[PDB]
Parts: C-alpha cells; sequence; structure tokens
C-alpha cells in the first residue's frame, strides 16, 4: 500500500502530455519547450514574444478553453542572462484542467501585456512592475501597486536587500515623517543550513 | 594507461589502481564515509562505504577497493542502501543521545549521514555502552563515549603528526581509543584531530559551549602568526571572533593548521589599545583623541627630519602600512626604516627576491630527493613546512640532514655536528653529505633565517650560497628546479624586503634618531637606552607589549581580523586577509592613520581608498597585487657573484635555534602572549599533567 | 487547590506579585553578559 | 547586437521626451507648492527638479533613458493627483539628514567608513 | 638631485622584456659592485612595459619605459640616471 | 531592434543609494569545504557576498546593531562568467577568486603493509 | 547566594554587574534590578552524591518523558564522581 507515498495518476500524466504535444504542434513559431511535471502539471515554455498568440489560442480554442488566468507572476534568477521570468497559470473550467505558460526577459526589455486578453492581467502586470521592474508594453495604467509612493527600487528582486535602504519615523523639528537610512537595533542573523550531504541523487547535475 | 569503469552506466576512464570511491568521485557521486579522509592512509573499517558491483554477489569497500576494467558500480542500489542503513544502525545503536549538549552539533558526519542514507527509526532495545573519558591536554576535550573507532586520530596522529602515543586497547566492542597512561598528546599539529574526528568524541576546549556552526558567519583569510602563510577561516557571532578553522590549500595549507594558529584567536581579546594615549604633565599615559594625537605626532614630524627619522616594523604589519610609512618618511627625506629582524645586506641583499624567498615551493618539497636544513627548527618555525618534510620523507624516502642542534624532529634525521665548520667542509667536499649531494638528482638546501639572527649572519649565508653553487657546477645547470632557499618565521618579513626596508635595526643603531615610529614592533630589539635622550616615541599597534610601556604616544591600531591587508609568506605568494570584524573603540585602519597623519602633518599622501593604496603597492612591486601567483624569476648566480666578493670568519658557537621546546613554540608573538589559552598550554607542557 | 495542591518546590515564589508595570518595582533590562574587550592598563610609574 | 527597443529608437527622441517630461514637472511645481503649502519657494523646487534631472545625465542607452522617463511620469502623475503626501515631496529634500562629512580627515574621526 | 634607489620592473617572460633580462644576466653585477650602498631593486611585472623607477631625495618618483631597449640602452638610460643627466 | 555600442549599466534602474553602489566591493568565490565534515556539496556553486562593515553593541540589551543593508546579501551563481557579469551590470566593485578542486591522490591499501618502504603502518 | 558589587549593585548568577564608572547604571535609578535569587549552581552544589553498585548507570533526569533524554554515565574513574551533564546530577560506585 506505502501509506506514506503519494499516488500517481498515469492517466492525467499521459493526457497531458498529449496535450503538450498537440498545442507544441498547432504553435511551433513560438513554443520553445514542454514538460510534465512527475505530479501532472503541464508546463509550456514560449518564446517572450509569443504571448499574445500563445494566451489567446489557449483562451479561445475550442480543445483548450482556458478561459480564467488564475496566476501571474515572476521568478528573479540573477544567474541567467534573462533573469526574470514571467510565470502564467491558465484554468480551463470546461476540461477541468491547469495549464502554466513561462516566458523569459531582462530589466530592459518589454512584454507586451496581455490585458487585451485577461482582464486581471492589469493589476496582476501592476504589482510585477512595481516588484521587479519588469515593464509591460500596453498598459492601460502601469503604476506601482504594492509599494509606498516615490519608493526607489524593487523589493522582489533577488539583490534588494531584505530591510531596504531607508525607514521612517516622525521628526519633531519638522513636524512630518522623515525617511532616513535603515539602522537596525539587532542585526538580522543568517543561518547556514545547507547539509554538506547530497539529498536527492536523482537531481544530481553533470560536474561539467 | 586509464581503463574504463562504469558509474551508474555512464564510462569514466581511471588511472590504474584508482579506487571506487575516487572513480565516484570523478564521476560525481560521493559516497558516504567515516573512517576514510584523502590524506590518512587507507583503514576500511568503519563499513560505511559498501557499494555493490553490477555482477559481484558481495558488497565491497569502495575506498579500499581497486577498480578494474569493465566495472559497473551501483552506488544507488537497494543492495547498497540496505548496507547503509545497517552500518548507521549500528552506529547509532551504540552512541549516546547527546546531540544538544555535543559541540560537533550541526556539523556532525554521523548526523548529517544518518539523514541523508540511514533510517529514521531504532530497533535497539538494550542498554547502551558507556566509556570513561580521558585527559590528554588543555587543548583537546574528549568524550569518549561518542567515539566510533574509525581511527582517524591514530593514523593522523603517527603517520602526520609523527606521535604514536594513540592506539587502541582492548578488543571486541570494549575497544577503546586512548593513551593507556595519563599522557598529554601535546603537539603543533594537536586541532587537527579536533578537526577529522567525525564525531563529537574530540572537540575544541576554548571553544567549548561557545556557539553553534549555523551562528557563525565564515570569513576566508589567512595566518599571520607564523610565515608559512596559512589559510583560514574565521568565525563571527554578533561581530565577535568565535572560531579559527583550517581551509583547503594543497600548496600551503593542505588542510591543516598549527596549534597556534588555531587557539590564539583569543589573544585578540586582552590587552587591546582603544584609544590614542598621550603622557600628561606627570609622565603617565591617559586617554585623548585622535586630533590632538595626531597634531603632536605632526609637529614632532615637521619639527625633526633627515636621519633623525626611523620607524621599526614588528612580525604583523600589513604591505599597505608599510608602504605608506615609507612613503610617509620618505616624505622628509627621512630614511631610517627598518625591520626588527636581521637579513645579510651584502652582495645582493634585498635587491633580488630569490635570495631571501624560499625558491623551491613548499610544494616543491614533494619532489625534492635530498634535502639540507641549516640552522632551523622547521617543527616550530614553520610547523606545516615541517609537516610537509615529513609527509615527503614518508612517502618517498626522502634524505634529511640537519647541521646543528639536535632538535627533536617527527622523524629520523641524519645529525651533522652544531658548527658552521661542517658548513664549510660540504662546500670544499671533504664531507661525505658532499659527494650526497652531488649524486642526489633533486637536492635542496634550507637555511633558517633565526640562523642568520647571529653576528656572522653573511658568513652562514655565503657559505650556503657556495654550496649551492658547487651542487649547481657538479650536476645539470639545465632545469628549472631551484636549490637554494631560505625559510622565514616572520609574516611581516618578506613584503618589508620587497617594499624596500633595511632589514634588522642595525642602522638605527648606528644613526640615533630623534622620532621613531614603533609600527607594531613589540621585539624589543631597540629601546631607551639605545635611543638618544627625550627621544619621541610614537608606537602605532594593537596590544600594549613592549612599544606601548615604553611609547610616548600610542596610536591603536587593527588586527589581522580586523583589516583588510596583505601578507607575503616565505615562498614569495602574497594573500589578503579580509575583514571579520571591526577594530575596538577608536582603533583605525594603518594605512588610515598614517596617512590621517601625513595630512595633519601638510605631506598629504596621494591615496585615500584601499584601491589607491595598492595602485601604489603595485608600482613599488607588482608581485605585491599579484595575489595567487608564486613563479619568479631565479638570480642565484647574481646573488653568488655578488656574495663572494667580500666575506668574513664564522664564529665558532653551535647554532642553537631560539625555540627548542613546546613551550618556546607556544610563546612567539604579542598576541600569543595576550593569549590565556597559550599560558595554559605552555602550563600544562611545562609542570605536566 | 484545595482539593488538589500543586506539587511543592523549593524555588517556587512564597508571595505572589502581580503586574508592577508603572511602579518603582517594574522590570528594568540589562544585558547578562560580561565585557567582549578588555582593553589594555598602562603603568602607573613614570619612565624614561 | 540589436535588441528590441521600449521607445525612443536612437538617443534623439529619448532626448526629446526627457525635454518633455522636463517641461511636465517645470510647469506643476508652482501648483505642487500651493497645493501642498509646502513652506519652500518656487524656486527652491524647480532647481531641486534640475538636480534630480541632472544626477542621471551620465545615462548612454536609450533604453535605460526610457525607463527613467517613464518613472518620472509615474512620480509626476502621482504628484499631480495628490496621491503623494507633504511627507514625500519633503522627502525629496532630505532636510533631516545631518550632513555626511566628505573629506578624508573627518571620514576617519567619526568611524570605519571607507 | 640626491638619487636615493632604483626599482627595475621587467616581465620575465613578455618579448618586450628580453632586453632588460639580458642587462640582469650579464650586466647587474658590475652596476651593483660600483654601487654597493645604491638600493637598486629588481622586481617582476606581469603584462605591463618595464620600467625604471627613481627614487630621489624628498619623495620625488621619475619613471621611464624600457619597453623593447636592447642591453644597450638600458644601460645608457640606467647611467644617465646615475650621472644626473 | 536598435543596436547599441554600449555597456550594461542599471545602477540608476535598481535604486541604491550611490553610496552603496560606489562603495562597495563584493567577493566572488566557491565557498571553502567546512573541515568539520567530509561532505562537498556546498563547494559547487559561485557565491558573490559584499564586503563586512561595521558591528555595535546596542546599548539596550547588548545586542548587535548595524548601519549596512548589504550585510545579509549573498547570491548564488551557476557561473563564475555569470557573476561577473551581474556585478558589473550592478556597477559594485568585484573581486574574483579561482575555484580550488583537490588535486587527485593516489590511495593504495596495500602500501599499509611494506615490505622495505616506510608507508608501512605500526598500528590498524 | 546573591552577592554584591561595591557600587551597590546586586550580582546575577552570571556575574553581571556595571562598573562604578559606567553610565549604564542610571537605568536603575528610581526602579530596581530584576535578579533571580535561586542559584542553579548553588542548588546543584546542595544536591547529595547517589551511591549505585554498578559500572554504568542511566539517568533521565526523573518524570521519563518529562525529564531529559536518557545516558549512561560509566563509574569507573574513582577518583572523581560520574556527573549527568543534563541535569549536573552526581554518580558514585560505593567505595571502601
Ligand atoms: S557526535 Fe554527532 S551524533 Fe554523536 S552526540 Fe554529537 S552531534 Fe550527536
Ligand atoms: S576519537 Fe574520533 S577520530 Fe579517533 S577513532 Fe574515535 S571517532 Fe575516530
Ligand atoms: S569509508 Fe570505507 S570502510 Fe570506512
Ligand atoms: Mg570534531
Ligand atoms: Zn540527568
Amino acid at each position: 500500500t506505502r501509506p506514506t507515498i503519494r499516488p500517481r495518476n498515469d492517466v492525467v500524466h499521459k493526457q497531458l502530455s498529449a496535450f503538450g504535444q498537440y498545442v507544441a504542434e498547432i504553435l511551433p513559431k513560438y513554443v520553445q519547450q514542454v514538460q510534465v511535471s512527475c505530479f501532472n502539471e503541464l508546463e509550456i515554455f514560449i518564446h517572450p514574444d509569443g504571448v499574445i498568440p500563445v494566451l489567446t489560442f489557449l483562451r479561445d480554442h475550442t480543445n483548450a478553453q482556458f478561459k480564467s488566468l488564475a496566476d501571474l507572476t515572476a521568478v528573479d534568477v540573477p544567474t541567467r542572462q534573462n533573469r526574470f521570468e514571467i510565470v502564467y497559470n491558465l484554468l480551463s473550467l470546461r476540461f477541468n484542467s491547469r495549464i502554466r505558460v513561462k516566458t523569459y526577459t531582462d530589466e530592459l526589455t518589454p512584454i507586451e501585456s496581455s490585458v487585451t486578453v485577461y482582464k486581471a492581467a492589469n493589476w496582476y502586470e501592476r504589482e510585477i512592475w512595481d516588484m521587479f521592474g519588469v515593464f509591460f508594453a500596453n498598459h492601460p495604467d502601469l503604476r506601482r501597486i504594492l509599494t509606498d509612493y516615490g519608493f526607489e527600487g524593487h523589493p522582489f528582486r533577488k539583490d534588494f536587500p531584505l530591510s531596504g535602504y531607508v525607514e521612517l519615523r516622525y521628526d519633531d523639528e519638522v513636524k512630518r515623517v522623515v525617511a532616513e537610512p535603515v539602522e537596525l537595533a539587532q542585526e538580522f542573523r543568517k543561518f547556514d543550513l545547507n547539509s554538506p550531504w547530497e539529498a536527492f541523487p536523482a537531481y544530481r547535475q553533470p560536474p561539467e | 594507461n586509464l581503463i574504463e569503469v562504469f558509474v551508474d552506466g555512464q564510462s569514466v576512464m581511471v588511472e590504474p589502481g584508482t579506487t571506487v570511491l575516487q572513480a565516484c568521485e570523478k564521476v560525481g557521486m560521493q559516497i558516504p564515509r567515516f573512517c576514510y579522509h584523502e590524506r590518512l592512509s587507507v583503514a576500511g573499517n568503519c563499513r560505511m562505504c559498501l557499494v555493490e558491483i553490477e555482477k559481484a554477489p558481495k558488497v565491497v569497500a569502495a575506498c579500499a577497493m581497486p577498480v578494474m576494467k569493465g566495472w559497473n558500480i551501483l552506488t544507488n542500489s537497494e543492495k547498497s542502501k540496505k548496507a547503509r542503513e545497517g552500518v548507521m544502525e549500528f552506529l547509532l545503536a551504540n552512541h549516546p543521545l547527546d546531540c544538544p549538549i555535543c559541540d560537533q552539533g550541526g556539523e556532525c558526519d554521523l548526523q548529517d549521514q544518518s539523514m541523508m542514507f540511514g533510517s529514521d527509526r531504532s530497533r535497539f532495545l538494550e542498554g547502551k555502552r558507556a566509556v570513561e573519558d580521558k585527559n590528554i591536554g588543555p587543548l583537546v576535550k574528549t568524550i569518549m563515549t561518542r567515539c566510533i573507532q574509525c581511527t582517524r586520530c591514530i593514523r593522523f596522529a603517527s603517520e602526520i603528526a609523527g606521535v604514536d602515543d594513540l592506539g587502541t586497547t582492548g578488543r571486541g566492542n570494549d575497544m577503546q581509543v586512548g593513551t593507556y597512561i595519563e599522557k598529554m598528546f601535546m603537539s603543533e599539529l594537536s586541532g587537527n584531530i579536533i578537526d577529522i574526528c567525525p564525531v563529537g568524541a574530540l572537540t575544541s576546549k576554548p571553544y567549548a559551549f561557545t556557539a553553534r556552526p549555523w551562528e557563525t558567519r565564515k570569513t576566508e583569510s589567512i595566518d599571520v602568526m607564523d610565515a608559512v602563510g596559512s589559510n583560514i577561516v574565521v568565525s563571527t557571532r554578533t561581530g565577535e571572533v568565535m572560531r579559527i578553522l583550517p581551509r583547503m590549500h594543497e600548496d600551503i595549507n593542505e588542510e591543516w593548521i598549527s596549534d597556534k594558529t588555531r587557539f590564539a584567536y583569543d589573544g585578540l581579546k586582552r590587552q587591546r589599545l582603544t584609544q590614542p594615549m598621550i603622557r600628561n604633565e606627570k609622565g603617565l599615559l591617559t586617554y585623548t583623541t585622535w586630533e590632538d594625537a595626531l597634531s603632536r605626532v605632526a609637529g614632532m614630524l615637521q619639527s625633526f627630519q633627515g636621519n633623525d627619522v626611523a620607524a621599526i616594523a614588528g612580525g604583523l604589519v600589513d604591505a599597505e602600512a608599510l608602504v605608506a610609512l615609507k612613503d610617509l618618511l620618505n616624505r622628509v627625506d627621512s630614511d631610517s626604516l627598518c625591520t626588527e629582524e636581521v637579513f645579510p645586506t651584502a652582495g645582493a641583499g634585498t635587491d633580488l627576491r630569490s635570495n631571501y624567498l624560499l625558491n623551491t615551493t613548499i610544494a616543491g618539497v614533494e619532489e625534492a630527493d635530498v634535502i639540507l636544513l641549516v640552522g632551523t627548527n622547521p617543527r616550530f618555525e614553520a610547523p606545516l613546512f615541517n609537516a610537509r618534510i615529513r609527509k615527503s620523507w614518508l612517502h618517498n624516502d626522502l634524505k634529511v640532514a640537519l647541521i646543528g642542534s639536535p632538535v627533536d624532529l617527527t622523524y629520523r634525521y641524519d645529525h651533522l655536528g652544531d658548527s658552521p665548520k661542517i658548513l664549510q667542509d660540504i662546500a670544499s667536499g671533504n664531507h661525505p653529505f658532499s659527494q650526497i649531494l652531488k649524486e642526489a638528482k633533486k637536492p635542496m638546501v634550507v637555511l633558517g633565517s633565526s640562523a642568520l639572527q647571529r653576528s656572522d649572519g653573511t658568513a652562514i649565508l655565503a657559505a650556503v650560497s657556495n654550496i649551492a653553487q658547487n651542487i649547481r657546477l657538479s650536476s645539470g645547470v639545465t632545469g628549472d628546479w631551484k636549490v637554494m632557499n631560505i625559510l622565514h618565521r616572520i609574516a611581516s618579513q618578506v613584503a618589508a624586503l620587497d617594499l624596500g626596508y633595511k632589514p634588522g635595526v642595525e642602522a638605527i643603531r648606528k644613526n640615533p634618531p630623534k622620532v621613531l615610529f614603533l609600527l607594531g614592533a613589540d621585539g624589543g630589539c631597540i629601546t631607551r637606552q639605545d635611543l638618544p635622550k627625550d627621544c619621541f616615541i610614537i608606537y602605532q599597534g594593537h596590544h600594549g607589549d613592549v612599544g606601548a610601556p615604553m611609547a610616548d604616544v600610542i596610536l591603536p591600531g587593527a588586527a589581522y581580523t580586523e583589516k583588510s591587508a596583505t601578507y607575503v609568506n616565505t615562498e614569495g605568494r602574497a594573500q589578503q586577509t579580509k575583514v571579520a570584524v571591526t577594530p575596538p573603540g577608536l582603533a583605525r585602519e594603518d594605512w588610515k592613520i598614517i596617512r590621517a597623519l601625513s595630512e595633519i602633518a601638510g605631506m598629504t599622501l596621494p591615496y585615500d581608498t584601499l584601491d589607491q593604496v595598492r595602485s601604489r603597492l603595485e608600482e613599488v612591486s607588482p608581485n605585491l597585487v599579484r595575489y595567487d601567483d608564486v613563479e619568479g624569476a631565479n638570480y642565484f648566480q647574481q646573488a653568488n657573484e655578488l656574495s663572494k666578493l667580500v666575506n668574513q670568519q664564522l664564529l665558532a658557537d653551535p647554532l642553537v635555534p631560539p625555540q627548542l621546546t613546546i613551550k618556546d613554540f607556544y610563546m612567539t608573538d604579542s598576541i600569543s602572549r595576550a593569549s590565556q589559552t597559550m599560558a595554559k598550554c605552555v602550563k600544562a607542557v611545562t609542570e605536566g599533567i | 487547590p484545595t482539593t488538589k495542591p500543586p506539587t511543592a518546590r523549593k524555588y517556587i515564589w512564597t508571595n505572589h506579585k502581580f503586574n508592577v508595570s508603572g511602579t518603582p518595582q517594574q522590570y528594568v533590562p540589562y544585558s547578562t553578559t560580561r565585557k567582549k574587550i578588555q582593553e589594555w592598563v598602562p603603568p602607573s610609574t613614570p619612565y624614561k | 547586437t540589436s535588441v528590441k527597443p521600449i521607445f525612443s529608437r536612437d538617443m534623439n527622441e529619448a532626448k526629446r521626451r526627457v525635454r518633455e517630461l522636463y517641461r511636465a514637472w517645470y510647469r506643476e511645481v508652482p501648483n505642487t507648492v500651493h497645493l501642498f503649502q509646502l513652506d519652500i519657494s518656487v524656486k527652491q523646487g524647480r532647481d531641486k527638479v534640475r538636480e534630480m534631472f541632472m544626477k542621471n545625465a551620465h545615462v548612454t542607452d536609450p533604453r535605460v533613458v526610457d525607463l527613467l522617463v517613464i518613472k518620472g511620469k509615474m512620480e509626476l502623475e502621482e504628484t499631480i493627483n495628490v496621491w503623494k503626501q507633504r511627507t514625500h515631496i519633503m522627502r525629496f529634500f532630505h532636510e533631516t539628514e545631518a550632513p555626511r562629512p566628505t573629506d578624508f580627515l573627518s571620514k576617519f574621526y567619526v568611524g570605519h567608513d571607507p | 638631485l640626491g638619487l636615493r634607489e632604483i626599482r627595475i620592473h621587467l616581465c620575465q617572460r613578455s618579448p618586450g622584456s628580453q632586453g632588460v633580462r639580458d642587462f640582469i644576466e650579464k650586466r647587474y653585477v658590475e652596476l651593483k659592485k660600483a654601487n654597493p650602498d645604491l638600493p637598486i631593486l629588481i622586481r617582476e611585472c606581469s603584462d605591463v612595459q618595464p620600467k625604471l623607477w627613481a627614487r630621489y631625495a624628498f619623495g620625488q618618483e621619475k619613471n621611464v619605459s624600457l619597453n623593447n631597449f636592447s642591453a644597450d640602452q638600458v644601460t645608457r638610460t640606467l647611467e644617465n640616471v646615475l650621472s644626473g643627466k | 531592434l536598435i543596436a547599441v555600442d554600449e555597456k550594461l549599466d542599471i545602477t540608476t534602474l535598481t535604486g541604491v543609494p550611490e553610496e552603496h553602489i560606489k562603495t562597495r566591493k563584493v567577493r566572488i568565490f566557491v565557498p571553502a569545504r567546512n573541515n568539520m565534515q567530509s561532505g562537498v556539496n556546498n563547494t559547487k556553486k559561485w557565491k558573490m557576498e559584499f564586503d563586512t562593515r561595521e558591528r555595535w553593541e546596542n546599548p539596550l540589551m547588548g545586542w548587535s546593531s548595524t548601519a549596512d543593508p548589504l550585510s545579509n546579501l549573498v547570491l548564488t551563481f551557476s557561473t563564475k562568467e555569470d557573476a561577473v557579469a551581474f556585478a558589473e551590470k550592478n556597477g559594485w566593485s568585484f573581486d574574483v577568486e579561482e575555484r580550488k578542486v583537490p588535486k587527485p591522490k593516489s590511495k593504495s591499501y596495500g602500501a599499509n603493509f611494506s615490505w622495505n618502504k616506510r608507508t608501512r603502518v605500526s598500528t590498524k | 547566594g546573591v552577592r554584591t558589587s561595591p557600587t551597590g549593585e546586586k550580582v546575577t548568577h552570571t556575574g553581571q554587574a556595571y562598573d562604578d564608572g559606567d553610565y549604564r547604571r542610571v537605568r536603575f535609578s528610581d526602579r530596581q534590578k530584576e535578579v533571580n535569587e535561586n542559584f542553579a549552581i548553588d542548588l546543584i552544589a546542595e544536591q547529595p552524591v547517589s551511591e549505585v553498585g554498578s559500572r554504568v548507570i542511566s539517568c533521565d533526569g526523573g518524570g521519563g518523558a518529562l525529564g531529559h533524554p536518557r545516558v549512561y554515565i560509566n563509574l569507573d574513574k574513582e577518583t572523581k564522581t560520574g556527573t549527568c551533564g543534563y541535569c549536573g546530577l552526581q554518580f558514585r560506585q560505593p567505595h571502601h
């Protein structure tokens, strides 16, 4: 029975693989790669300029009715040339399925806004811009959403310090809240927790 | 040629004699281990490295089994996993539940390998074994209930340290590791048994209970206690130095550090200089401000000039500080710059680096065939150099000959008298060792710099250079092998000689100065007895040992753990110490202090940042900014020709090294003298028990 | 507690104290660790 | 290597956009001073706008200039719509920050800063 | 006017330092013997041109490029510094 | 698609203060293996960390205070070239340390029982 | 076993006591200093020594799962008492 191990769904794995081949054949111009995770989650890696065609197909196609945009976020990987990774999660209610579309960009490369396909993309792209600095070209209203007014820098980048650079306090001389360089009574204590022994041999990388 | 083996179906070419563990290391797989250490011999008793061969029905010890042609190694097979689980089950079945009160804590190999390869449950329903704890000195704390009988300390003791006082007594489950008598394992390489013990059986006593591995921040710096230039890691916690650990460098350090390096970090917390000090109307030292102290020093510097200005550099000074002080003293046309260590200036002197450097690198000792030590005690002057010599001796039948005092090295050597008359005899060719050197393919002559401190250091240098020249003439002239070698015992000596400081204080003795800058000079070579009356002394340093008591103005500076600095070891390699903590109190960086003093005096130095100071260092000597490089030109012919022209007479005194015992090793410099752990070690080795 | 009295220990407070904030008996924080660095003490005797 | 442009193609159109943004900011300072009841002068506000523009005068990449003018337009529309308060407008001036010493001797006296 | 020290920086492998290396090999010993009290420090460069720094009194230093110089040219340049012309 | 003959420089866009842009030197290096353990899984990725700044003792409770925002910031890169490119485009100074890998070693169990060599062990 | 410093300030079990010239004693003016009167070292010294006729004894701190992890103390060194270090409890084989 193996009660401590999650059961696997080969039927769903095969269905997702077949649909991945289907979409890859239908859109060869932009689809760069297709993967299926072992917990049955389809993933498509496309060219950054194929966002609008791929999303429009996945929304309007009869066999792919992904009418709902579940989420839209970014992942920062500084070791890559195109550090920012834009991730779209789509939900198909007609077929009761979920799909993921992943593209890449850097600081100075705009990404076409998908507000014309999904309306939630408006606030999702505003948050992505506010937190990472990724610019979306045709956005009806692109501005900060979460950070303070006049905040400098994008907090969610990996190179942004955890406590930031400035702090706020009330200064009685000027009778207003003032911003001053950060200074902590107790410094955040960094812990080195990585064990020096490899845990999962299945993910071992070549020594190169 | 290389043979082809397979690891998990992946082909890899390995040299004959390669073991399964090394083949897996080449393919990128690290087999678990407890008794196997790459620097020690192969034991094959912990049985944790058992792996399955595809067609062999029996598991093999990967650390000791050579690979055969066409062998498929199944590292992650079911049999291998079951073997690992069983071995871990036995080890943990007999192990005690001491993890929370154990200094090994979060950096234990038993814990990590249990979490990665062992089971998560215990079937042991019996009573555990308790073992009496031994006592092997004030440095290593033994809680031997945690020993897993892996025999790493025994093999290390014997092979590396040349001390055979560790072993296993009894047999069966009651086998115990110890001395069997109340004997202290006191040696210059004793903390490495603390490092290599995979469990908390051997732990550091000064570091006991203070911190945990996950809290500490690691700063990669180098060692300044001796001239080897060992690479270390400083473990700090909330801006306080907590521990010193070795850092691998196969050409210098090779995973080992000396006990003085490891356990003298607690001298940085005592007798520290934290505020500038002047003298009041009563002549007593009182705290003052940087502006006032620097104004007084600048006034004296403006009042005096010429050869009436001297500087004495100590043993823990950096290249940036040395070059800043040199420029400051050259601003006033003054030139009484000196180091508190003597090197023969006759002939080539400090002009050629291949005259005071260790030309044959430390890694080059392993390639030598015959080595001759003159007037040195490498077991205490440079413990890692002696360790490398011992390793070469053991693994290549290296013939070691020592001229002078019969110090107890950790290996058998041919003793040659105690007088430099033998040194002259070898050069002439009467001694049989001349024939041994002639027939040797790779000879080496290492002259200790402590022997150059005598009144006839120039004569000794000329004699050893003549020996090297005779070797060159008789043997092959062709080849890049370098015979002449000089071994230093002061960290800053090589950097000062490269920058252009005059070695020794003979110049200052000849011309008494009116202004004296003691830059970390705690050796006591020159005092107010030698100085003229009412001489003005500015002592810039971080510990108050001699210069601070006898100084007029005291300027607190930064320690090596507290400043970013450059140090050149005995073989000419330059390494930069990084910042671990910040100087206490009002202490500042040394070159910054010198630059501020120059600015106040009006002769402002042209550098304001570390990059600019290092550009100045590059201008004076580019080898001080080429860090990892050790290659250099050879000018032995020129040095020998310049040495031959003027010669003197050798004294009729025995060559006695300044350090003859481990207590003399323990007390060498200001940090060691301020250390409490070193005091405990001295008391233990003197009074015993 | 009349039916089931608590276990008696020698270190338990005999007199209970209420919240003493705003009173002279209030808790005041301080560091319980010694000084990390000892500074050098210059000699009390003159020189030269 | 050819890269996708945000705007302006070459540098001339980027400079044109910079000048447009500068005009928009210049014509907004009196309104900002009047609405926010700032105690500063209009000349001080114009000089601060000039200073903020000048600290990016070393940029020679058209895409970076385009992003700079985009962020400038954002922070201008925050000021026009009174989304910012007097707090942020005065944060532009650092009126409470103590003057940091800049000479080597003063930096040496105060602490261990480079 | 009063020369204090001389520093000769030559790369041990670059072609441009071939003349300077030959000067050290066959001419340095005689030069040093004539000036026993003059500090003539020979050092090593990595990829820059060879240099001849001359530290005079009161911390004034003049640098002369020795790139692609022959042994004779190095000798003439060095003897100009010692003489003062 | 425009062509730019310029070096990448996003210092004006990162929002970092000029002090922490100019006066900072990062250290690119492969972490040294901890000598207390034989594992080598923490010596495979390059790291970028900033220089240590001043830490003082809080007057109250004696805690460890700081004024350096980039004290705890450590970045992981898969390649020295990637780390150098990131540091260059962010504008900080950098010092690079070459990776140190242990040299191959010839291990032989039979050498412990040599007939005439010094490698013979006196104990097991 | 509380002890008083020469400045009139009580000394804690860790030896903490502000110096005479330390300005930080002002925080205790018109207020008090939080010092715990019970000294663990003194109490554990006041505890007696248990004698058991076995080479190896086991200590779990009392209470079973409410104590500390079980450890084994080897009572072979006749010149000292074997101390369980979780609870600082001394055991000793019956001599004489
Ligand atoms: S040696 Fe390791 S397993 Fe044993 S008590 Fe210590 S931390 Fe635990
Ligand atoms: S004390 Fe440590 S190194 Fe020695 S045999 Fe026991 S576990 Fe191994
Ligand atoms: S590592 Fe091979 S048996 Fe111990
Ligand atoms: Mg250990
Ligand atoms: Zn107990």
